[PDB]
């Protein structure tokens, strides 16, 4: 067959104890070991590098890509400023991709101060862009590779820092489709933290540029942490995880029994957090991250803490000062906002909150004020979590559930290591301490999982886009085909192939060497008699029925027992009883097994199941009244030898309708095709033949393996089968029937529109270019309808809104239905109802009075949405009309870039475009 | 020697032992 599936290999590097080094290889290539650098280091570091790092050095030093797999605040940058010193160095181009803008902000930072020759590149900045070395986002850098190759101009590296980000649902697909777009002749540095599933992300890098690719991986931790519980009403913390990692079930269960009989029934006031928070200020366990998963708790718990002061008059004065100077930029209008004045009053307290609702100028200040060390006992979401390393020396959950769906479910293993590394500072700690505050009970096997257990492997959420898929037709060398069985999702789903295909030959072969039957008239024969094995067996199953077979378990019943394929030939019942199922105590030729063909064997009486009895016949032999002497025992033997002698046709079975009652009417049938392939057997010429047993082992042997055969094949045909082909050819039919793309895959002046597009749903809002519906529209309205393709986050009760702006969504949601249906007619897996509710028209009336020029103050007023929200949206927006710009140009349609551009000018202004702090 | 029983046994199942 046209078998092009993955063919690499993997071999183990020795190194010292503190790391370990695997390589990804070619299977054809020959594994070469790294040699040592020539010439002085690339650069050199104010500190002694760790095991890990300096085997990750070599590789780059041999220009050879590399996966480091380390916890968070191991020192996983260390090796990407090396790439980008040895770049540099050698007049070459480097690319530090990221997933996040804000940490390509902060890392732009890093670099800068560093390097100098770097430069950035979001969908909100671009800084430098002629830089050798180019912080950018993700999004950046696949919308380079779709539109040029003087992205990747004299670019010899590529450093993706955080690859977890690919197991992200929203923004793991461009990651991975961006990997699989970079040139082979291309280099890269990952970073990652402890996946267990390193290798087979090797093995894909591999797989797919055709070079070698290393992987160090190494669970060491600067700072060991010691992990504690506080049950729900318990009055202080137990340690369940030591230093050394060990998971003490001593104190565990201790304070799970705490928890279960804490709660009403079971067995005003200040808060637990406000108790455990306390407490860690008299411990000395600051500056502590309290990680609440909802925004509106965590300024609660932030706001409890307010009585207290946690910051000297001189870190007071400090907080003052770094404050009014980074709000100096802001004009006397925007300072007097609620936000500004609530938070100044936590900070000089030494408290501080973290989360998407704030403002960004105010939540990079608290940023700021956090790596100083005056804030010291910080609220954040989980977001804060997933961002640059600002560790503390303690971190405190305030929940342990997480709402996914329609339940509730606990926090992932892999969602406590993110947190909870953040715990622990690289020179100042001599341990970090997590604290985890349990509410429901929790056995402690998932305890030991979650709090001791490796991270959730890394697995792809690779899914397709008509934005991919167009973007894929406009380039004239790739195809979605290739896209697809090129993607890590396809790669793990292609894992079984290997052993499989591996497996047919050899036993392809094993096949044809045991294909030495005498005549082709055997197999007859030997599907004849497994047929009768499978009716027996079928037949037992009704005779194994206690509510048939019990009535005649009277002692001296002779019966014939089978388990798991060895048998005791006949035996006689003593009596029987319930176990625990039904048992009956039987004399048996031999937990002992049965007697061998030679043996004259020695009966013992054994308790046996009553689904293990086989046969049950008509005769009830005489048996002495104590069976414990052995002479008795050898006496029954010989009384059954007797009975053998006055049955030789073998003794009587019961008929199961005549006499034990089994009116059931699929017996019947099973008792018919017994007596035909019993016909058929003794009928066969072999059944006579003396070779007839040499000859129907051969075929049994020839049988199994072709058994495997099959199995085999069938598993490969899964495991070799492409799953996402369905739902592509449905979507290039819903391209076709739009004018996106012609029949051929040719892409059409539409198609090139819309690739323009990618922050949105490119297929909706071309369709509403096309069909004119801008046209109409003013930019301050045309902007306000926008904001429902960019406000993905939407869980609040909808606006009054005025006629002007229900006049386009009602247009708009027109052209929604329209997009439905088409999907569904082309038979895709989309809910009407669902998709015109998908764009949230919750800020119309808030984009288009800021549009007209409101201060940002006015808006406020209209919607309870955290005001921070607001910003994150209209951010989206203005890069979102950016690319409808790019859009209409696409065509030449400059009325309608005219409209576009305008409204960019309308909503650029004031607080919600203030230059970030790190830029 | 031995014997052949077609014919099963029974219980009242409502029979009070004592
Ligand atoms: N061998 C080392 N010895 C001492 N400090 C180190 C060492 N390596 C890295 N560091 C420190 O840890 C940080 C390195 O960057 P880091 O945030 O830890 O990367 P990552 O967390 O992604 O692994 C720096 O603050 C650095 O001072
Ligand atoms: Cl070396």
């Amino acid at each position: 067959l046209a078998d092009l599936m993955p063919r690499v290999k993997v071999q183990s590097v020795e190194t010292v104890e503190g790391c370990t080094h695997e390589v990804a290889l070619p299977a054809e290539e020959d594994y070469l070991p790294l040699k040592p650098r020539v010439g002085k280091a690339a650069k050199e570091y104010p500190f002694i590098l760790d095991a890990f790092q300096r085997e990750a050095i070599q590789c780059v030093d041999n220009n050879q890509s590399v996966l480091v797999s380390a916890h968070t605040s191991a020192g996983k940058t260390v090796c990407a400023e090396y790439a980008i010193a040895l770049a540099l160095r050698e007049k070459q181009r480097v690319i530090f991709t990221s997933p996040i803008k804000a940490l390509s902000n902060q890392k732009y930072r890093e670099m800068y101060e560093e390097f100098q020759d770097v430069g950035l590149m979001t969908g909100d900045v671009t800084i430098n862009p002629t830089a050798s070395c180019l912080v950018m986002t993700t999004e950046i850098l696949r919308s380079m590779l779709y539109r040029g190759s003087e992205v990747m101009r004299e670019v010899a590296w590529v450093i993706f820092d955080e690859i977890h980000y690919m197991r992200d649902s929203e923004r793991g697909v461009v990651w991975e489709e961006t990997i699989i777009l970079l040139p082979d002749n291309v280099h890269y540095v990952f970073l990652s933290a402890t996946i267990p599933n390193a290798r087979q992300f090797a093995e894909w890098i591999c797989h797919l540029h055709k070079q070698p690719c290393h992987v160090i991986y190494t669970d060491y931790r600067p700072t060991p942490l010691q992990h504690y519980i506080f049950p729900a009403g318990g009055d202080g913390l137990h340690l369940v995880v030591d230093e050394n990692g060990d998971f003490r079930e001593d104190n565990f269960n201790t304070a799970m029994q705490v928890l279960r009989d804490a709660g009403d029934l079971a067995k005003k006031g200040p808060s637990n957090v406000f108790k455990i928070v306390k407490m860690i200020m008299e411990r000395n366990f600051q500056p502590v991250i309290i990680f609440s998963f909802s925004k509106k708790d965590c300024e609660a718990y932030a706001l409890q803490m307010t009585k207290l002061d946690f910051n000297t008059d001189e870190e007071k004065k400090m907080v003052e000062e770094v404050f009014s100077n980074a709000i100096d930029c802001l004009s006397d209008e925007d300072k007097k906002l609620p936000q500004v004045e609530h938070v100044l009053p936590l900070l000089k307290r030494g408290i501080g909150i973290h989360h998407g609702g704030l403002l960004p100028i105010l939540k990079e200040t608290i940023e700021i004020l956090f790596s100083e060390g005056l804030i010291k006992a910080l609220f954040a979401t989980e977001t804060f979590a997933m961002g640059i390393n600002m560790p503390a020396r303690t971190v405190l959950f305030t929940n342990a559930r997480k709402f996914d769906g329609k339940d509730f479910r606990w926090i992932s293993s892999g969602e406590y290591i993110q947190m909870s590394g953040r715990a622990g500072r690289r020179g100042m700690d001599d341990r970090g301490i997590v604290i985890l505050m349990v509410d429901e009970k929790m056995s402690p096997t998932i305890g030991k999982q979650l709090l001791k257990g490796s991270a959730d492997p890394l697995n792809s959420a690779f899914h397709l886009t008509y934005n991919m898929v167009l973007n894929l037709l406009r380039v004239e060398e790739i195809n979605p085909e290739y896209m697809l069985e090129k993607s890590f999702y396809q790669f793990q789903h292609y894992r079984a192939i290997p052993g499989v295909v591996e497996k047919v030959k050899n036993s392809e072969e094993q096949y044809n060497k045991i294909v030495i039957p005498n005549e082709e008239s055997v197999v007859i024969y030997y599907k004849i008699r497994q047929q009768l094995a499978k009716l027996g067996k079928e037949i037992e199953e009704y005779i194994h029925k206690p509510k048939y077979c019990l009535p005649f378990l009277q002692p001296g019943r002779l019966v014939k027992v089978k388990n798991e394929g060895d048998d005791f030939g006949w035996g006689v019942v003593v009596n029987f009883s319930k176990k625990s199922l039904y048992v009956v105590e039987v004399l048996l030729r031999c937990a002992a097994k049965p007697a061998k063909p030679d043996e004259k064997g020695e009966m013992q009486v054994v308790p046996v199941l009553v689904h293990l009895l086989s046969a049950i016949s008509s005769v009830r032999l005489y048996i002495p009244k104590d069976l414990r002497p052995v002479d008795n025992r050898q006496s029954v033997l010989k009384s059954i030898q007797e009975v053998q002698k006055r049955f030789p046709d073998g003794i009587p079975l019961l008929d199961p309708i005549d006499d034990m009652g089994i009116q059931d009417q699929g017996l019947k049938k099973v008792i018919q095709k017994v007596e035909a392939f019993e016909h058929r057997m003794y009928s066969h010429p072999l059944h006579n033949d003396p070779n007839l047993e040499t000859v129907y082992t051969l075929c049994e042997k020839k049988a199994q393996i072709a058994i495997d055969i099959k199995s085999a094949k069938r598993e490969l045909k899964k495991a070799r089968t492409v799953l996402q082909m369905d739902e592509l050819k449905c979507r290039k039919r819903v391209l076709r029937r739009l004018g996106f793309a012609t029949s051929s895959d040719v892409i059409e002046m539409k198609g090139r529109v819309a690739c323009e597009i990618s922050s949105a749903d490119e297929l909706l809002l071309t369709e509403m270019m096309f069909n004119g519906l801008f046209n109409d529209l003013s930019a301050e309205q045309a902007t306000a309808l926008l904001s429902c393709f960019v406000f993905q986050e939407n869980s609040s009760e909808m606006p009054k809104l005025t006629e002007q702006l229900a006049g386009p969504l009602r247009q708009m949601q027109e052209c929604a239905k329209r997009i439905a249906k088409v999907s569904a007619e082309a038979k895709l897996e989309i809910d009407e109802e669902t998709y015109l509710s998908s764009f949230k028209p919750h800020l119309m009336d808030v984009v288009y009075t800021w549009a007209t020029g409101a201060t940002f103050a006015h808006i406020c007023k209209m919607t309870d949405v955290f005001e921070g929200s607001i910003i994150r949206c209209m951010r989206r927006l203005e890069e979102l009309l950016r690319q409808m710009c790019q859009a209409a140009k696409a065509i030449g349609n400059t009325e309608l870039e005219n409209k576009f551009a305008e409204g960019i000018t309308k909503i650029k202004r004031d607080i919600v475009f203030a230059a970030s702090l790190y830029l | 020697g031995w014997f052949i029983d077609k014919t099963p046994s029974v219980k009242k199942d409502s029979f009070f032992l004592d």
